[PDB]
RNA sequence: CUGGGCUACACACGUGCUACAAUGGAUGGUACAAAGGGUCGCGAAGCCGCGAGGUGGAGCCAAUCCCAUAAAACCAUUCUCAGUUCGGAUUGUAGGCUGCAACUCGCCUACAUGAAGCCGGAAUCGCUAGUAAUCGUGGAUCAGCAUGCCACGGUGAAUACGU
C-alpha cells in the first residue's frame, strides 16, 4: 500500500490542516527535511554524488 | 426526663416566597426576629419550600445553580 | 400548632363530606410514627450504633432505644442479643412537628422528588416512607418512616395524607 | 484559634496557612486588607485586628465547605457515567495520563508480582 | 472550542436533535459525531454515540449538560486483567 | 470514508528528569556569552489582564530590524534543623493557544489540595583539563506538543604510587 499513497498526498485534502509532506525519489514520510524536500536517505546518497549544491562533509 | 436532648420550637420562613411556617427542631438557627412578639424564635435558613416547589403546586424550569445554569451566563 | 388547626379546621369537615361519615370521631386520624434506621450491617462495630445514637437524637429530641437481635443466624454472624438497629416514636404533640419539619425543610431538599406511587400501602392505611440518606434532615444509610393511622382502608389514608398536602 | 489552633510559634503569614483554604498567596492579600503587618508572631497579635481576621475569614470559604464541595463534586461525575469518574472509582489516574509504569499515587504503593 | 468563542456542536447532530421535539423524543439519534458538546437543548433526547464496535444508546439528563456527547461510552472493554 | 487503536495495566526490566534541603528556600536590587533562526515569515513600541495571553503595527529578504530577560554567580532583609516557608506528584474549580475538531488523547496559566522521600542492599556506570560537576541559550522535526536528539557558551576541580 504505497503507490496509492504518494497519489493521496499529492491530492488536496478536505481540511488544511491534512496536508503533510513526504520525500519524491522515495515516498518515505519519516524525516523530510524541508529545505530540499528530500529524505534522510536521499540525501544522504546524493550529496555524495555531487547534486545537491553547496553541501559537503563537515568536519567543522 | 433528663435523657431527652434538647429541643426547641422555631420560625421557619421560605427565601423565595416568605412562607412563613412555624415548626420546631434541636437547632438554635443563630436568630432573632420577634414575629408574633412572646413567641420571636429565630429563623433558619432555608431553600425554596415545598410552597412554591416545582414539583409541589407549579411545575416550572428552574436551574439549581450550576449545571444548565452556568452556560446560560457565559455563552450568552 | 399549625398542622393541628389545618387539619382540625379544614381537613376533619373535608373527609367528613367525603365519606359522609355517622358521628365526628369515625374520620381517620394520624395515630404513631415509628422511625427505624436498621444498621443490620453493624455485625461487629460499636461506634456505628452510637453515632446512630446521637444522629436520631438530634433529628427527634429524643434518645434512641438501640434494639437487640431477635435470634441468631449464621448468614450474617447474628448472635442473640446484639443490639441492632433503633426505634424512635414520635406521638402526640411530636407528630405534626416532625411531620412538618419534614415536608417543609426536609422532604423539598429531596434532588428528585417525584413521591412515591400509590401502590406503597399496606392494604389497611399505614404508610411507610423509605428515605435515601440521613443528610436530607435539617439538622444533618437507608431507612424507613411510617405512620399509624385511624383509617380502615388505604383510598381514605390516600386522601386525609394530600389533605396534609404531600403524596 | 481562627478554626483550628494554628501554631502560636509561626508568624502569621505562614500560621494562616494551616486552614484548608488559606495558602502563601491568599494569606497575603488577607493581612493587606485587614491591615496587619506580615512579620508579627502570632503569640502577641493585638487581638483586635484578629477580630477583624476572622471578619474576612467569614466572606472566604474554609475547611468547613470546601471539605464537601470538593467532595461533592467528585461524586457527582461518579454517579452519572462519565469516564473521568469511572476512573475515580476503580482507582487510577484521573487526567489522561499513561499506565503502563508510573501511576502509584492514585493506584497505590506497588503491591509485589502476580 | 475551549476558547472564548465556542463551543462545538457538530452540524449533523445539532440539526437532527432540534427536529427530534415533533416525535416526544420516542425516537432515537444514532450519530458518530462523538465530539459534540451536549446542549442543554439535548436534554430528554436520546444519543446513539459509536465506540469502534457498536453504537451505545445515552439517555441526556440535566447533569450531562457541559460535557462532550462521547464521554460516555467506553472505547476500550477491559475486565478483570 | 467515517469512528476506534497504536496512549490498555496484576506486574518485571532499561535510559532519563525533579527531589529529600541552611553551600538552602522566599522576597528586592543587580553585571557578564556564543552559536543560531526569520517573506505565504520574524513580528517591536504603546495600552489591557495577577497570569498564560489579547490589541497594535514599527523595522527587516537582514554584521542594518526581530526572536532576546542568559541563569547560576553578586549584594540586601527574612526563616531557624523541622516531613517544615523542603519536596513537588495526585486531585477540584476557573481560564489561554493552535487547529473542521483537545472525551478516549494536547501544551500552558491562576487559586485551592498538597502524597512518597530524611542520601538509598546485593551489585553496577562515566570521566584524565577547560575534562568531570553544575547553569542557562539556539535548531531540526513542527498548525500545536520533548525531561529525547543535535549544537552553543557561563563557573570550573580531586587523583593517577603501580600492573
Ligand atoms: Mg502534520
Ligand atoms: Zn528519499
Amino acid at each position: 500500500a504505497k503507490k496509492s499513497m504518494i497519489a493521496k498526498q499529492k491530492r488536496t485534502p478536505k481540511y488544511a490542516v491534512q496536508a503533510y509532506t513526504r520525500c519524491e525519489r522515495c515516498g518515505r514520510p519519516h524525516s523530510v527535511i524541508r529545505k530540499f524536500k528530500l529524505c534522510r536517505i536521499c540525501f544522504r546518497e546524493l550529496a555524495y554524488k555531487g547534486q545537491i549544491p553547496g553541501v559537503k562533509k563537515a568536519s567543522w | 426526663t433528663g435523657i431527652h436532648p434538647e429541643y426547641r420550637p422555631v420560625v421557619f420562613v421560605d427565601t423565595s416566597t416568605d412562607f412563613k411556617f412555624l415548626s420546631g427542631s434541636t437547632k438554635s438557627s443563630s436568630e432573632t426576629i420577634k414575629w408574633e412578639d412572646g413567641n420571636e424564635y429565630p429563623l433558619l435558613r432555608v431553600e425554596i419550600s415545598s410552597d412554591s416547589h416545582p414539583f409541589y403546586t407549579g411545575k416550572q424550569k428552574h436551574a439549581t445553580a450550576d449545571g444548565r445554569v452556568d452556560r446560560f451566563n457565559k455563552k450568552y | 400548632n399549625r398542622l393541628k388547626d389545618q387539619y382540625l379546621k379544614e381537613i376533619v369537615p373535608a373527609l367528613m363530606s367525603k365519606f359522609n361519615y355517622d358521628s365526628v370521631m369515625e374520620v381517620p386520624k394520624i395515630d404513631k410514627i415509628v422511625i427505624n434506621t436498621g444498621v443490620g450491617d453493624a455485625t461487629a462495630n460499636a461506634k456505628v450504633l452510637d453515632s446512630a445514637v446521637e444522629e436520631l437524637a438530634l433529628i427527634t429530641g429524643q434518645k434512641p432505644v438501640i434494639t437487640k437481635a431477635k435470634n441468631s443466624i449464621a448468614g450474617f454472624r447474628l448472635r442473640e442479643g446484639m443490639p441492632i438497629g433503633a426505634k424512635v416514636t414520635l406521638r402526640g404533640e411530636r407528630m405534626y412537628d416532625f411531620l412538618d419539619k419534614l415536608v417543609t425543610v426536609s422532604l423539598p431538599r429531596v434532588r428528585d422528588f417525584r413521591g412515591v406511587s400509590k401502590k406503597a400501602f399496606d392494604g389497611r392505611g399505614n404508610y411507610t416512607l423509605g428515605v435515601r440518606e440521613q443528610l436530607i434532615f435539617p439538622e444533618i444509610r437507608g431507612m424507613d418512616v411510617v405512620i399509624v393511622t385511624t383509617a380502615k382502608s388505604d383510598e381514605e389514608s390516600h386522601e386525609l395524607l394530600t389533605q396534609l398536602g404531600m403524596p | 484559634i481562627a478554626g483550628v489552633d494554628v501554631p502560636r510559634e509561626k508568624r502569621i503569614v505562614i500560621s494562616l496557612t494551616y486552614i484548608y483554604g488559606i495558602g502563601k498567596q491568599t494569606a497575603k492579600e488577607v493581612l493587606a486588607e485587614a491591615g496587619v503587618s506580615e512579620d508579627t508572631r502570632t503569640r502577641d497579635l493585638t487581638e483586635e485586628e484578629l477580630g477583624k481576621i476572622r471578619e474576612i475569614l467569614d466572606r472566604i470559604k474554609v475547611e468547613g465547605d470546601l471539605r464537601r464541595e470538593v467532595n461533592l463534586n467528585i461524586k457527582r461525575l461518579i454517579e452519572i457515567g462519565s469516564y473521568r469518574g469511572m476512573r475515580h472509582r476503580r482507582g487510577l489516574p484521573v487526567r489522561g495520563q499513561n499506565t503502563k509504569n508510573n501511576a502509584r499515587t492514585r493506584k497505590g504503593p506497588s503491591k509485589t508480582v502476580a | 472550542r475551549s476558547l472564548k468563542k465556542g463551543p462545538f456542536v457538530d452540524d449533523h447532530l445539532m440539526k437532527k436533535v432540534e427536529a427530534a421535539a415533533e416525535s416526544e423524543k420516542k425516537q432515537v439519534i444514532k450519530t458518530w459525531s462523538r465530539r459534540s458538546t451536549i446542549f442543554p437543548t439535548f436534554v430528554g433526547q436520546t444519543i446513539a454515540v459509536y465506540d469502534g464496535r457498536k453504537h451505545v444508546p445515552v439517555y441526556v439528563q440535566e447533569d450531562m449538560v457541559g460535557h462532550k456527547l462521547g464521554e460516555f461510552a467506553p472505547t476500550r472493554t477491559y475486565r478483570g486483567h
